[PDB]
């Protein structure tokens, strides 16, 4: 099942606030399959936050 | 003058087939007579049922019916095919084949008792003289048993659970704890073995093959996984002589199954006349499972039965068959499985041959496993490594 | 680190794309990022003026 | 006499049979290094 | 070290592989709808 | 008259140039091949069970 | 008909670029996790 992986991954490695989710944010969604293929670096939390704010970043520019 | 006859007991002649004996016999049972009421054990029927269910299989199984007591041809070749590539390995040649070591390792223990008789420079006498010899070697084994103190598998290889492969030398400490390895070096067989805590085998091996391999005979006490091949085919061969000499097949019948059901001196010495001689003649490369199929069966049955795993349901000979018949498995993949049901094998005959009464033990599992009842039956299923039975019940 | 850097051991940055395994690598030190640009001979003379 | 829309359909199948034909070799090769590497380095 | 290194090797060397099997099937099957549909 | 094997050996020349670096990584060095060896005519097998 | 072919076909083209990309991607994943 993807929805326990996509939780944890959201809930436990993203440590996202309740009010942000998978279905108010398109860029989290496309994110949420690449991420799961990498179940190792899970202690390593800083690396998907940071991903995950370039990727909003990217998002938002003008291209 | 290779002859294509074969005698398993002595209650009828030497039955003449062509080439292939396993092939000739299981497409000549299937054909000239009725099987859809034969049966095999009961081991057999849960098998079945467990591998029924998988859709792709099933084809090439043929198993149309699970409440069919019957069991197709297909599933009966590819369970001995899986049975007779336990033991030889197409990956690498061998140079040296276990019963040509395990002859090599009982004849260095015997060199005092050939010094009487006169000096054989082949093989081909020490095959002869093995039912001989061999019995000094059980009951010294067994002294040693009362003796020496230390699942109480005595011939347990004390391999390091991380290694799954069957080739290296080994790890130090695996031949430890061993017994029939303590009564060779204390009999001077093979002086010393690294890792412990010219031999008589080395120019007993060049004389009996320096034809066959050329010059270059390799030692054994260096290249040590010929002794491992070797010491479990002469566990294997003392073990299943002592089941031959037990009881004699004169007995009266008590079981259906007839060698007429199926066609529509010393025990051990008839097969002893072709499956040694005759075999290694057409053939040098014969290994034990070939002649004794049975035998591997029952050691993986109790191995698995007992909960033994190497590393530390699964049906070891399921999982080697699935290997083979599948492309997904690589090479090394297949190996490793390959050196898994070895190791169960290996196990199983260990456990076995620790029992006081080795004869109780195989009658129950032949009983509860695969319908063998008396010596007749279970002389036949060693032979063929199946058993046919006509289910009425 | 130890030994001069092969070109195996250079590796190119992607940017606008996701690339969590470089960022893993942040704290690594074998492997050398760069930015897929090479400086000129001119500009190299003036940024050491 | 038939025309040669069927022995562009068949052709093509036949390419399609040497691809199904090349995408075994491709998983039987990749297990074979795979199992190669396991054995060697990773130990 | 030794085997990490050789390991690495081995493993640049499948991805190289696959990417050109790839294209090779890639291209063969661009030819046949390319075949099929304009001849 | 007949021809000398240097000047074959010459004319022939080499095709190969190629860098091979010790187990341990320490040195690399390059090997020539050229392409009149009689290291051609032999029957060679090569192989590299694991 | 060609057209269902020719669908199918575009798909086949599709998922070896996407298991090209996801093999070159988990090698490279791993190389600099464990390789390291």
């Amino acid at each position: 099942k993807r929805d326990e992986k996509h939780r944890h991954v959201v809930n436990v490695v993203l440590e996202l606030p309740t009010e942000i989710s998978e279905a108010t944010h398109p860029v989290l969604a496309t994110m949420l399959s690449k991420y799961t293929r990498m179940s190792s670096l899970f202690n390593d939390k800083c690396a998907f936050k940071l991903d995950l704010l370039r990727m909003v970043a990217v998002s938002r520019t003008r291209r | 003058n290779v002859p294509s006859y074969f005698g398993i007991t002595q209650n009828d002649p030497f039955i003449r087939f062509h080439t292939d004996f396993r092939g000739e016999v299981v497409n000549t049972m299937f054909e000239n007579a009725s099987t859809w009421t034969f049966s095999f054990g009961i081991w057999y029927y849960r098998l079945k049922r467990g591998l029924y269910t998988q859709p792709r299989w099933k084809r090439v199984y043929h198993l149309a019916q699970m409440d069919n007591f019957s069991i197709s041809q297909e599933l009966l070749l590819g369970v001995v095919n899986a049975l007779e590539n336990v033991t030889v390995y197409p990956t690498y040649d061998c140079v040296l084949s276990d019963l040509e070591a395990a002859a090599c390792l009982l004849a260095a223990y015997g060199h005092a008792l050939w010094e009487g008789r006169d000096p054989p420079d082949s093989v081909a006498t020490v095959l002869g003289e093995l039912p001989q010899l061999l019995p000094r070697l059980a009951d010294d084994v067994s002294r040693e048993i009362a003796a020496w103190e230390g699942g109480n598998n005595y011939y347990a290889y004390r391999d390091s659970p991380d290694l799954r492969y069957y080739m290296p030398h080994y790890h130090p400490g695996t031949f430890d704890r061993h017994v029939l390895v303590r009564l060779f070096h204390k009999r001077g067989v093979i002086q010393h073995l690294p890792g412990y805590g010219d031999d008589v085998l080395s120019l007993w091996s060049r004389r009996l093959l320096v034809g066959k391999l050329g010059r270059d005979v390799p030692v054994f006490v260096h290249e040590q996984q010929y002794l491992r091949s070797g010491l479990t085919c002469l566990a294997g061969l003392l073990l299943l002589w002592k089941v031959t000499n037990a009881d004699s097949v004169f007995a009266p019948r008590t079981g259906k199954f007839t060698l007429a059901d199926l066609l529509g001196v010393r025990n051990f010495e008839f097969l002893v006349r072709y499956y040694i001689g005759p075999w290694y003649a057409r053939d040098p490369a014969v290994t034990l499972s070939q002649l004794f199929p049975g035998l591997a069966l029952l050691a993986v049955t109790e191995s698995v039965r007992s909960g033994w795993d190497p590393s530390r349901k699964s049906n070891p000979v399921a999982d080697y068959m699935f290997a083979q018949s599948s492309k997904q498995y690589g090479d090394l993949r297949r190996l490793e499985v390959h050196d898994a049901l070895l190791f169960h094998y290996e196990h199983g005959l260990g456990r076995l041959l620790s029992v006081t009464l080795p004869r109780h033990r195989v009658s129950t599992l032949g009983s509860s496993l695969f319908n063998v009842n008396d010596i007749y039956e279970l002389l036949y299923f060693l032979v063929l490594g199946f058993l046919p039975s006509v289910a009425v019940l | 680190d130890r030994q001069p850097l092969n070109p195996a051991n250079i590796e190119a940055r992607h940017h606008g794309v996701s690339d969590v395994p470089r960022l893993g690598a942040m704290d690594a030190d074998e492997p050398l990022f760069v930015d897929d640009y090479r400086a000129t001979d001119d500009e190299w003379t003036l940024q050491k003026v | 006499p038939i025309t040669v829309l069927t022995q562009n359909v068949l052709s093509a199948l036949e390419i399609l049979r040497l691809v199904r034909l090349d995408l075994r070799q491709l998983a039987q090769s990749v297990q074979d290094t795979i199992q190669h590497m396991r054995f060697l380095y990773l130990l | 070290r030794v085997r990490k290194r050789y390991l690495r090797q081995e493993l640049r060397d499948l991805g190289h592989r696959v990417q050109t099997y790839c294209e090779d099937l890639e291209g063969r099957v661009s030819e046949a709808e390319a075949l099929l549909n304009q001849q | 008259d007949e021809v000398a094997r240097t000047d074959e050996w010459k004319g022939a020349g080499v095709s190969r140039l190629r860098e091979v670096w010790d187990v341990q990584h320490r040195v690399r060095l390059r090997v020539l091949w050229y392409v009149n060896s009689f290291w051609r005519s032999r029957e060679l097998s090569y192989d590299d069970h694991e």
